């Protein structure tokens, strides 16, 4: 700021950045659909876990 | 030494009129205010653009979302698939 001997604007700029501060908040939404997509891998997974566990020793 | 001296005075004074004491400049018939601090002073925000380079947008994201929280119609085709390409495989 100080090599702009001529500020003018650099308070202005810095108070704007300054404002805008608090950007935007993440999104951390997915707590609905993708445990959901992780049920039906569990599923699967469970299936295909119990069926070669049988089948291995049969 | 009054080469110096007087050289000197004249070279301090002649301008003196142009940046001490605002009397614009008695040999310049363009004036000197109105190019740097009036229309120059939007200079490199001429050199630049203005209200959006300049203000500099604090602009908030386009929020992009899931996949539109549907895993039915879609996780079960995913599986059928699956199985076609477990055919595959």
């Amino acid at each position: 700021r100080s090599v702009l001997k001529n500020t003018s604007v650099i308070d202005k700029i810095e108070s704007y950045v300054k404002q805008y501060k608090p950007v935007k908040i993440d999104a951390s939404k997915q707590l609905q659909v993708i445990e959901s997509f992780e049920k039906h891998a569990m599923t699967n997974a469970k299936e295909t876990e119990s069926l070669v566990s049988k089948e291995l020793k049969d | 030494q009054d080469l110096y001296l007087r050289e000197l005075k004249d070279t301090k004074l002649a301008p003196s009129t142009l940046q001490d004491a605002e009397g614009n400049v008695k040999p310049w018939n363009p004036p000197q205010k109105p190019n740097l601090p009036e229309l120059e002073l939007q200079g490199p925000e001429a050199l630049k653009a203005y209200t959006e380079q300049n203000v500099e947008t604090a602009h908030v994201a386009k929020e992009s979302e899931e996949g539109e929280s549907e895993p039915i119609e879609e996780d079960w085709l995913v599986l059928d698939d699956a199985e076609e390409t477990k055919e595959s495989h």
